[PDB]
């Protein structure tokens, strides 16, 4: 890990959980087609 | 990679610190030295902490 | 005694 | 240079004094003295 800073590592985390949750926000309260 | 020898190796840096027995002749010829490297590297050694 | 004019410059004169 | 006034007295005296202090070594002297002796993730 040492190539990345330790804040690096974290935000890759955080950013990961973010976009997830995202993701599956903008795709499953959309009515006209609702996997994800 | 850039994890990939001479006097000016210890004169140039600074990250390791070089000192000498006191009261004796590598110290005297340190401190009377007239050539520039010895010079840098006496003007290094009298003022390091 | 007469007056020396000079100026102050570092390294040719300071005041100690 | 060591300036004095035109017509000065003190012109020629002074010439010969730099010329004997530098002669002598005394002008490099006092130049070394004051100026060297200064000194990834």
């Amino acid at each position: 890990l040492d190539p990345l800073a330790y804040e690096i590592w974290m935000c890759i985390v955080f950013a990961y959980i973010g976009v997830s949750v995202v993701l599956f926000l903008v795709s499953r309260f959309s009515p006209y087609e609702w996997e994800f | 990679t850039v994890e990939r020898e001479s006097a000016e190796d210890l004169a140039k840096q600074t990250e390791i610190a070089y000192g000498t027995l006191e009261a004796g002749s590598t110290k005297e010829f340190f401190r009377r030295s007239k050539i520039a490297v010895f010079e840098k590297m006496w003007t290094y050694m009298k003022s390091a902490e | 005694t007469y007056i020396v004019t000079t100026i102050l410059e570092d390294p040719y004169v300071m005041l100690k | 240079g060591i300036a004095t006034p035109k017509g000065s007295a003190l012109r020629g005296p002074v010439n010969l004094a730099v010329l004997k202090l530098s002669e002598q070594g005394v002008l490099d002297k006092l130049k070394s003295k004051w100026w060297y002796d200064k000194g990834s993730a």
